[PDB]
């Protein structure tokens, strides 16, 4: 398998699902071994891939061609301890020597040469080297935009790699934003707006109720009338409270009911709904707004700033998806790829 | 010494691409029988519960049906079902052309070539192709009379193929008259079709209006004049206040009593508050129960309890209202209109008809035919058409069919081989012979001298003639300029890059570890 | 020389599915005519039946061979589009696919079958047009004949002249024979009890209930104010939580007095409107009567009905006139029901029957009640009025009747025969073989009336050439004579729906190639 | 930029094969030079085995590969051509077939192994026969030495004392070292009896029976005739189908007179000739011995000895000089074997024997008896012997010496990495894998002696580079020394065939890339 010329393995789980791929650790993990050492060669392989992610199937090759060079030697009367020591005097020499061969690259986003040199190597002898070329960059791109030069440290949270079936692998790109498999709720509200403040929001678009349990004890007919207009004064108290702030669109976490749809189209202000936690987080990241959890604390500099948000359709099917680009400076960043299969 | 499992295997040489091989060949072997005009479909039996029957001559069911073993075949149907999903047609030509890559794959390992030798001469000879289909490319949409005969061409070449060809001059205008009223909204749902069995398959008829499979209530009135329609989604159930923790507790029946007949006065309050709209019509997603009813009929209004989300949906775009769940200020979005609500009846059953509709964005096709089985056929068929219209209307370039375009395009592939040295030359010949196999296959399937035909078109391919293909109601080489074959292009290129792509990915493979069933 | 055509798969699969629709025809063919008897099945559980109509022999018999089942489809199909002839549409069908199974052995492409198919069912529709003659309504006396032709062939033949009347005359006070275009069977409520004979059948232009009276002191009632109730009469509890606390002694006094208070108020106002039999839905959460309001609503001298099903609501207000009320403040006397008379019934030890007879308000709603020894006949005996009732509706649909007893199928193979001949090519045999296996039809009701099938399809040839038209089998004579004349007739949909159906559903089965399990 | 060669079946068939043959080597490589022990061998019924034969390792081991039965006929060829060195051979075809696994891992096609493998042999058959010395017969000190050097790594090496010099006598009494060329082994019948131990064992130039004297009143004659006998001494009977009829009294008594009379006629033709003691062959379908007969010769105070197998009686004419008798006329005292002495020994409760000591004409015929106290230790032995004699047949057939512990193979591995380093090309891996490939015998010759391998090896290539070749490695002194100074030599048959039998079938399993399961 190593090497650009090298070729895939294509395993099949317990249940029937397939997968074509090449990464040593992957397709270590997935080969379900009883005898302790391979064990530990996949263990191997995991390994190397955490803490690096390249040169899995380099680090078992070299593993197994250590033990049989081992095995030769130990054929001719020397003992195994006396193997692992010249072993690791001969790790130590390469090391140093592998130090003293080597030269830099400055890694800048004012020149992303090097960097893209060393991306499209890794990405020889995967399939996805048919572009080779525009993947690589926007890997770099990605990796430059989301790293946190002053602390030398990536957070790979902050890349959301997704895949979506249809269309070409000429299709992945590198949205400066935040792409969700969610939509518009209340679909006669528009499908796109231009440059929007956005209201990230938590808490749900319902009437409150404490965590605590609690009887509220209506004893007349009075009574209920107040607990009529109590629940309706909310609904159009909440409305009035997100129109306030001049935000352009809303997004919360836990979804709401129709009462609310309908006064947020009938106040011309879109909103998304039942977005998840980690895709809330990000879009506060991407968009510069800030989470809030009540209405009641909903200003207008806590608004975040979209430069515009998309539903988009995806082919025959009818899965909509939202997009978020052109932040004024989007720190989390999205890799969308797109192809005709699900392995691939 | 094994290591693996019991019942975990490895196939770590030409086994493993023999079991490919022959999986990718079996799935092209039992699409084939499905191309072309002169296709023949095929039934689909389980052998498990229900024993589900379906006709059907589309591969991407056939093969998503069938339960799959080899991993090559659940490849293949992955890749059709993804190539429907995007497009909708060409599920069964991507099949096919990837089970000839892969069969002329076998060929050329068995000449001893090097896999990765045979990837990049495909990768050239789909490079070049693809240029050829897009340089062949004509486009309308400017125009308008030229364009919307294109449309029907591209009706009658996706609808041919199938069962509705016994009835195609009937059927493809109609498709085309369906997607000319979503006015370029890509939205499929918008159009509805209702399938009811008895008479002739040349009864179906696309409606001038909508169709509502749902009831009147009881004493609403069931015909209107000039309807002004309000389209909501509010409870009309039993309604609870939604503030959980609210309940009664009081000392006497006189308050319970009291407390009922203000709950039935909040409710007659929001009935009163829906009436204050100006509205002889009203459409509810959910449930309408019997006090709200009543309190309609004794209006004088006309009330539909329990249209889903579609239902809704589909009545706002024909119609132009708006989803209501809230009645506080009336004079905001306005309602809907129509000219007619009568009820009429379809076979035994009986539907509300919206005629003289306001907007045309959204329409129903009433499907009747004489079998279930020849039903679901023509609402796949059907919806296959559908898709293609709508795409070709998006996205208006088209390109000839009847193997014009893929003699074309492997014409160009031929050149290109024939300019490059090394054993990539002989992978990018396989690749036009693979390429080529399709018409034949057409052909073989119409039931002509395949080979006579294919020699035909290749001499005028080569010459220069390229408009040239099958003419397949006589079977001699025609002129699809003039006969009127056309293709939308999305449907090929998509065709073309995804069968490449399979191919590609299938043919890099030399292991295949199988771990133990759970 | 010409295509060799290795596969040879569907070839088998083609026999094979020809062979199983022969196979089903040839089941049912000995249930075809005045002279075929009934067949009986017994599923897996018990439970058995004696059934002449094709469609439920075809439905409880679990076939299992695709062409079986999709020839069942066929049959509901047609039953659903005229309601009669669901067994001869199965009949043609089985009998031309084994036509041409000899076609496909003598090297016909089943497409040209096919196609050819469809140009003789063209001609044979304008062949059965031409022999029709029109038929308008009021006209009772050829109303009669078609349901008696109707109900022939049916265990209930006998008692024809006491239930073929009652059948025409339960549609003919349905619908308005002006201005129709179509009927509705739902609004027939065909009520089955136990017990008795077939000759105590009755038609109630009333309604009829299986409820039973709660109070069983009242039991006829005249001039009755029928008044339906959709809230309940119980103690008063809150859609939601209800609760009650008592603190002091004093209390238990003063809740009880309340609800007894309460459900006075309700049963008072109830009276008060002049409503003296009161219809009570059935209602779950909630008891709908509770015994100190029977107890009530007794003293005041009133007859109560209670468990009435939702779906019900419809067609009794549609019968008796009514509007129902959900709150007491719209129960008014303006909005109640009346009738001449309310009744109940006992039926001679084996049942209790309600009746709501000599409705003031109109009623555009009958009531069928049939009556027999066992279960089985009364089953047989609906479903035989069913289908008359079918009849009518076909005859309401279109206006065209045409003769029976083999005479329109018969003229037709001599018509589409002498057409056929006139058709030089691969298509004038499949013509021919179209026009040579609707003789099955005849020959069938000659075999099953004993007669001698070939010399009596001869001689109907013979004289049909002639063209003395309407000629058809005769079996009180016992051989061929003139049908109209002998009062037999059918209206002309039964027949072309018949005859489009089966060509269609040949032409899908023709289209199949291959057969694979998922 | 090549052929694919799609197919790796042919590849993994040969790791199998390769992989077979060296456990198959490294299961019995620890049963090697004179500090290797032998193995117990118990097959599936109820027989146990001690050996330390190569061959009969293998072959009682019924193993189950393909290549391990190659390598056991290979092992079983080698002991029919040399009869020493059965074990050294597999060794080295299983070491050099390993070596050649890295070889087909670096990408060498199997052809230009197996023709470099054929040069490579061809060039250290030219390095053994000059690293040799010529040798010349009758020269007793060579002669033992080689014996000695056989013997010593079995279990009978306590006994090379007193089994070295019989095991040399027995081959010279056999042949002329004059004009040999060959030894033929079937003349050195080998008998085993239970009982005793294996100091007791004896060299006769005699003759052994394992027989029973049917006349328990003499068993010790002095000046002896011995004569053999193909006929039956019992009632004459034709070949024809034979029948007496009886009618009268007298006939019986007659014919009872007529037999005692034919039988007491042949008895006095036999002793008339002055046959001492009288050999019976074993005759199925006629009783060679009667009572009337045996208690005739009895009386004449002769020894009488019958059920003598009809295969031993060539031995029996070749060691005492009788000559068969078919008939009584053709029985005189011309052909009449003699001997000094015939005597039936009994070995202290522990079964009889029959000796015929001082034949008058001593033939190229001896026998040795050997004596043990199980039947284990006596088989072994006798293995052992048999292993010292093919030994000294070798030495017969080609008259060559080398030098033995690991010496000739350490010096071909020297004197052929210098070849290969003199070949370069695609062919020079092959030729120095060859080359390193055949340092595991003295490898192991190391290991086995509790000597450090490596570094013995390593001096035992030093020394040999410097020129001081007949350098080996001594487990008396417990290191590495000159090995002529120790007395350990081995003919030059065994060594080079061992090699040229180890590099065809290496040659032969290289070609193989198939396999498939026969009904
Ligand atoms: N009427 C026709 N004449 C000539 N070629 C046709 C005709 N209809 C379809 N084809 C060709 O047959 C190929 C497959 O058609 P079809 O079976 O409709 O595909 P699908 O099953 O995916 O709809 C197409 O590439 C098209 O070029
Ligand atoms: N009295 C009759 N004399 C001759 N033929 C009849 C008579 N009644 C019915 N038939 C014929 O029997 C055929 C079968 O009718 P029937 O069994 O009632 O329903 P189905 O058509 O569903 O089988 C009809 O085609 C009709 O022409
Ligand atoms: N006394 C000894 N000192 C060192 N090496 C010896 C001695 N005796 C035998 N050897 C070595 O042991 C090797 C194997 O001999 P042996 O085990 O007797 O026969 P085989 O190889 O058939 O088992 C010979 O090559 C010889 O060089
Ligand atoms: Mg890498
Ligand atoms: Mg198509
Ligand atoms: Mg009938
Ligand atoms: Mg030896």
């Amino acid at each position: 398998s190593l090497g650009p010329n090298g070729l895939d393995k294509m395993m099949v789980d317990k249940d029937g699902d397939v997968t074509v791929t090449n990464d040593g650790a992957t397709i270590l993990s997935m080969m379900d071994v009883d005898h302790q050492i391979a064990k530990l060669m996949v263990e191997l392989s995991k390994s190397q891939d955490d803490e690096i992610g390249d040169g899995t199937t380099g680090v078992v090759v070299l593993a197994g061609a250590l033990l049989e060079e081992a095995e030769q030697l130990l054929d001719r009367g020397i003992h195994p301890i006396r193997i692992a020591d010249g072993y690791e005097q001969a790790a130590r020499v390469a090391i140093e020597h592998l130090d003293k061969i080597s030269d830099s690259v400055l890694v800048d986003i004012k020149d992303t040469e090097p960097l893209i040199q060393t991306a499209k190597t890794t990405l020889g002898s995967k399939v996805v080297n048919s572009c080779h070329r525009q993947m690589a960059e926007i890997a770099v791109n990605a990796v430059l935009t989301v790293a946190d030069m002053e602390r030398r440290d990536v957070d790979f949270e902050l890349i959301k790699v997704e895949g979506k079936v249809g269309g070409r692998l000429e299709d992945t790109k590198l949205i400066k934003g935040v792409i969700v498999d969610k939509d518009f709720s209340h679909p006669q509200m528009p499908k796109k707006v231009e440059d929007a403040k956005i209201a990230i929001l938590t808490c749900p678009f319902e009437p409150p109720k404490p965590k605590t349990k609690h009887k509220l004890d209506v004893t007349s007919v009075e009574d209920y009338k107040a607990l009529q207009k109590y629940e309706k004064e909310k609904f159009e108290e909440m409305i009035q409270q997100i129109k306030e702030t001049g935000a352009n669109l809303a997004i919360c976490q836990w979804g709401f009911d129709d009462e609310a749809n309908h006064l947020l189209l009938q106040n011309n202000l879109p909103a998304v709904r039942w977005v998840g936690g980690p895709e809330i987080e990000l879009i506060a990241i991407a968009t510069g707004g800030r989470i809030v959890p009540r209405f009641s604390e909903l200003t207008a500099e806590k608004l975040g700033f979209a430069g515009l948000v998309q539903e988009i359709s995806f082919g025959t099917t009818k899965d909509k998806m939202l997009v978020i680009e052109q932040c004024k400076n989007s720190r989390a960043v999205t890799i969308f790829i797109r192809g005709g299969n699900k392995m691939i | 010494v094994n290591i693996f499992k019991a019942g975990a295997d490895e196939e770590r040489a030409e086994t493993a691409r023999l079991t490919s091989f022959i999986g990718a060949i079996a799935i092209g072997d039992l699409v084939k029988s499905t191309l072309g005009p002169k296709g023949m479909d095929k039934i689909l039996l389980s052998s498990g519960r229900d024993a589900s029957l379906m006709v059907t001559n589309d591969g991407a069911t056939i093969l998503k049906n069938i339960g799959v073993d080899n991993p090559a075949a659940k490849v293949l149907v992955d890749m059709s079902r993804v190539q429907d999903d995007e497009v909708g047609d060409g599920t069964t030509s991507v099949t096919v052309l990837a089970a000839e890559l892969l069969r002329e794959a076998e060929s050329l390992i068995a000449k001893k070539i090097h896999p990765q030798t045979i990837i990049a001469g495909w990768r050239e000879a789909t490079k070049a192709a693809r240029e050829a289909l897009l340089s062949s490319a004509v486009d309308h949409g400017s125009d308008e009379v030229k364009f919307r005969q294109d449309l029907m061409n591209i009706a009658g070449t996706t609808l041919s193929s199938k069962l509705l060809t016994h009835h195609k001059d009937h059927f493809t205008k109609l498709a085309v008259e369906a997607v000319l009223r979503l006015k370029g909204s890509g939205n499929l749902e918008a159009i509805h079709i209702i399938k009811k069995l008895g008479g002739s398959l040349a009864d179906s008829y696309l409606d001038e209006g909508f169709l509502l499979d749902k009831k009147i209530g009881v004493n609403q009135p069931k015909r209107i004049e000039n309807a002004k329609i309000l389209i909501a989604n509010t409870g009309m159930d039993t309604d609870k206040i939604k503030i959980f923790g609210s309940r009664v507790r009081v000392d006497s029946t006189a308050k319970v009593a009291e407390i009922e007949h203000a709950e039935k006065e909040k409710m007659k309050e929001k009935v009163e508050r829906i009436l204050k709209h100006g509205i002889n019509c009203f459409i509810n997603r959910q449930l309408i129960y019997n006090y709200p009813e009543q309190l309609f009929g004794a209006a004088g209004v006309m009330a539909i309890e329990h249209a889903d989300f579609a239902g809704v949906e589909r009545l706002a775009l024909v119609t132009g209202g708006e989803i209501a769940s809230t009645f506080d200020h009336p004079e905001l979005v306005k309602l809907g209109s129509c000219k007619l609500i009568e009820e009429v009846m379809i076979g035994e059953d009986k539907l509300i008809h919206f005629s003289g509709v306001a907007l045309g964005e959204a329409c129903t096709i009433v499907l009747r035919g004489a079998t279930q089985q020849i039903l679901d056929e023509a609402e796949r068929s059907l919806h296959d058409a559908l898709c293609v219209l709508a795409q070709t209307v998006k996205d208006s370039r088209t390109v000839y069919g009847g193997g014009c375009s893929e003699m074309l395009m492997a014409h160009a592939v031929t050149q290109l081989a024939n300019r490059t040295p090394g054993k990539e030359a002989v992978a990018m010949e396989s690749y036009a012979k693979a390429l080529r196999m399709l018409p034949t296959i057409i052909a073989d399937n119409a039931g002509y001298d395949s080979a006579d035909l294919v020699a035909q078109l290749r001499a005028a391919h080569s010459e220069g003639n390229t408009t040239a293909g099958l003419d397949m109601r006589e079977g001699t080489i025609g002129d699809m300029a003039i006969l009127g074959i056309t293709e939308s292009f999305q449907v090929k290129r998509q065709v073309l890059l995804s069968a490449a792509e399979a191919a590609e990915v299938i043919l890099r493979v030399d292991n295949i570890i199988k771990a133990a069933p759970r | 020389k010409g295509a060799y055509q290795d596969r040879d798969k569907p070839a088998q699969i083609r026999f094979s599915n020809i062979s199983a629709a022969k196979a089903v025809a040839d089941a049912i063919r000995t249930s075809l005519g005045p002279k075929g008897m009934d067949k009986m099945i017994q599923d897996g559980k018990g439970d058995v039946t004696i059934t002449n109509d094709g469609a439920t022999i075809l439905k409880q018999m679990q076939v299992l061979h695709p062409a079986a089942r999709m020839l069942v489809e066929l049959s509901k199909a047609q039953d659903i589009e005229a309601g009669d002839g669901t067994t001869s549409v199965v009949i043609i069908a089985g009998s031309l696919l084994d036509s041409c199974t000899k076609l496909l052995q003598k090297g016909i492409h089943p497409t040209i079958i096919s196609e050819s198919f469809q140009k003789a069912l063209e001609k044979g529709i304008e062949i059965l047009t031409d022999m029709s003659r029109p038929v308008e309504l009021s006209d009772r006396e050829t109303l009669l004949n078609s349901a008696t032709t109707s109900l022939n062939s049916k265990v209930v033949s006998q008692y024809s002249s006491l239930l073929s009347p009652m059948s025409v005359n339960a549609v003919m006070k349905v619908i308005d024979p002006a201005t129709a275009t179509s009927v509705d069977l739902r609004d027939i409520k065909i009520v089955k009890k136990l017990g008795g004979t077939i000759d105590d059948c009755e038609l109630v232009e009333g309604l009829v209930l299986t409820q039973k009276v709660s109070n069983s002191g009242i039991t006829r009632v005249e001039k009755a104010k029928i008044g339906l109730i959709q809230f309940c009469l119980s103690a008063p509890k809150t859609d939601m939580d209800n609760q009650i606390v008592v603190s002091d002694y004093a209390q238990m006094d003063r809740v009880l007095r309340e609800e007894r208070a309460y459900i006075l108020n309700l049963v008072k106002q109830i009276k008060k409107t002049g409503c003296n039999v009161l219809l009570i839905q059935k209602s779950i959460l909630r008891d709908a009567l509770s015994d100190l309001a029977l107890h009530f609503l007794n003293k005041m001298k009133i007859m109560v009905i209670k468990d009435i099903e939702r779906e019900d609501i419809e067609f009794i207000c549609k019968t008796i006139g009514t509007k129902p009320v959900a709150h007491i403040d719209q129960f008014t006397a303006d909005m109640l029901g009346s009738a001449e008379l309310a009744e109940e019934v006992n039926l001679n030890g084996s049942g209790k029957l309600l009746k709501i007879t000599g409705c003031a308000s109109p009623g555009k709603t009958v009531t069928i009640v049939v009556r027999g020894s066992n279960k089985l006949v009364i089953e047989e005996a609906e479903r035989s009025i069913h289908d008359a009732l079918c009849v009518i509706r076909c005859l309401v649909k279109k206006r065209a009747l045409i003769a029976g007893g083999g005479a329109p199928e018969i003229e037709l193979a001599l018509r589409l025969t002498e057409y056929s001949r006139t058709l030089s090519g691969m298509e004038s045999y499949c013509v021919r073989a179209f026009a040579d296996a609707m003789e099955v039809i005849p020959s069938t009701l000659a075999e099953n009336a004993g007669l001698n099938p070939i010399s009596t399809v001869t001689e109907l040839r013979n004289r049909h050439a002639q063209g003395e038209k309407t000629a058809g089998i005769n079996v009180r004579k016992g051989g061929i004579s003139n049908i109209l004349e002998e009062l037999v007739v059918q209206p002309l949909l039964v027949s072309v729906s018949a005859l489009t159906l089966a060509t269609e559903t040949v032409r899908s089965i023709l289209k199949i190639d291959d057969v694979v399990n998922t």
